[PDB]
């Protein structure tokens, strides 16, 4: 196979393996012919264990007639041993390449059959399409949209299988149609990639999150899969951070580091704009001095957290703490800022907030109604940032008092006295101090 | 491999625009 050295590949071409039915035996039973069983014998005596070469298709020919799951098993895994062979395989990829038939029945043997017939089929394709001359884009699509490659992929519990079909697309995405091949796929399956993101940053898991990893960056190679893949997941460079922090590998620290900085560079359509909506949400700049300050064996790992660190550094030089304050605002999420804190900083953003009649207050207000129709719930992150809006509103009541008014026309009023009842004492009395504020000595 | 194969990109993509300057 392409990737057979890896240990998933190998487990899938043991399963395939382990059901092998005998081409006499297959013979016997009407399932192929006898010049067919004659070549299958001596494919398996050179692969599984001369060589069939053109009696390849006589093989091809019995495991299409032998529509058994245990002789489609002992077929598959016949091709897989046989594209692992150095003398064999390759013949058969210059056969497919030279007869486009042949590679036809290839693509269509590819994922389909038994589960691990399916992965030892999808193999050998992949080997056979690993050569310039049978590589195809269009059987490489095909192959991903079938339902097993996507139930392989989704696999949660099937590791090895997720594992193999992420190698399986990063190996295809060298070829730059195969590449865009691989882009629509992870567009299509997104949600496969975002779970595995997810467990890394929370071994066949580790092997599988760095195929996945690898499969990102080479998409992200392309500015516009890039671009598309950014607005795709706003928090896919974020979680790719954590795992990056988490994982102690040298090789996942640098291909996330390399898919940070490809979604982020220049290329990419929006790159400022990107790394700074990166830097504002994700925290990146904190992160990137985290990791520089961290010691990193790999000498690439190191070089890449050090360009991701400058990067973040030139986005955040632009920006100012009232970018971060709205991207909270926008976000809805907030967790006593030191913004908040800062006397001198809400002195000099009062104007801001009141500005464009009051937006940032309004908005504010809106976040606050939202906070205490989700009171109910009265989560710990819901009740700080409850408390935070509440702050928030107290300073903006305090400072400019105009904005009070707007408030208790839009309901803040009744949100702080809905508040002041809240289960939660550090609500309670957040919800009491903005009372007071408002009307209070 | 992939930082490079990108830069392999860019590179050709301004040879592209060389060749629409001598057009």
């Amino acid at each position: 196979k392409i990737l057979m050295d890896s240990t998933h590949f190998n487990e899938i071409r043991s399963i395939i393996r382990s059901r092998s039915v005998a081409w006499d035996a297959l013979a016997r039973s009407e399932e192929l012919s006898e010049i067919d069983a004659s070549t299958a014998k001596a494919l398996e005596s050179i692969l599984v264990k001369k060589v069939n070469g053109k009696t390849l298709i006589p093989l091809i020919h019995l495991l299409s007639t032998s529509d058994n799951e245990d002789c489609k098993k002992s077929v598959q895994n016949l091709i897989a041993e046989l594209l692992s062979s150095d003398k064999y395989g390759d013949d058969t990829v210059k056969f497919f390449q030279e007869d486009p038939k042949q590679l036809e029945q290839l693509f269509d043997v590819s994922l389909k059959g038994d589960f691990q017939t399916v992965l030892i089929s999808g193999f050998n394709v992949v080997s056979l399409l690993v050569q310039n001359g049978l590589h195809n884009v269009k059987l490489v699509e095909k192959l991903l949209k079938n339902n097993n490659l996507i139930n392989i992929l989704q696999n949660i519990e099937q590791m090895d299988t997720c594992y193999v079909c992420i190698r399986l697309l990063q190996e295809l995405a060298v070829i730059p149609e195969y590449r865009d091949v691989i882009w629509l796929h992870e567009k299509k399956f997104m949600p496969t990639l975002f779970k595995i993101l997810q467990r890394a940053t929370d071994h066949l898991g580790i092997q599988l999150q760095y195929h996945s990893l690898l499969l990102i960056w080479l998409l992200t190679f392309n500015p516009v899969f890039a671009n598309e893949l950014v607005q795709k997941y706003l928090s896919d460079f974020l979680d790719l951070l954590k795992l990056v922090k988490i994982t102690i590998k040298e090789k996942v620290s640098r291909l996330c580091i390399s898919i940070i900085l490809q979604c982020c560079s220049t290329r990419v359509k929006q790159h400022k704009k990107v790394i700074k909506q990166l830097l504002l949400l994700g925290n990146a700049l904190p992160t990137v001095q985290s990791l520089s300050e961290r010691k990193y064996s790999d000498e690439e790992l190191r070089q890449d957290i050090s360009n991701l660190k400058e990067i973040l550094e030139n986005e955040y030089q632009e920006l100012t703490s009232f970018d971060e304050y709205v991207a909270e605002l926008d976000s809805k999420l907030l967790c006593w800022s030191p913004p908040h804190v800062d006397n001198g900083f809400w002195s000099d953003n009062i104007d801001e907030f009141k500005k464009d009649n009051y937006k940032i207050f309004r908005q504010l207000i809106e976040l606050l109604q939202a906070k205490v129709r989700n009171g109910d719930v009265n989560a710990k992150q819901e009740k700080i940032i409850i408390q935070v809006a509440l702050n928030d509103i107290t300073h903006v009541v305090e400072l400019l008092p105009e904005s009070i008014d707007v408030l208790d026309k839009t309901g803040g009023k009744a949100d702080i006295m809905e508040l002041l009842n809240h289960s939660d004492s550090r609500v309670k009395y957040e919800a009491l101090k903005a009372t007071q504020a408002i009307i209070g000595y | 491999l992939k930082a490079d194969q990108e830069y392999e990109i860019e590179k050709t993509n301004i040879v592209r625009n060389e060749t629409n300057n001598i057009d």
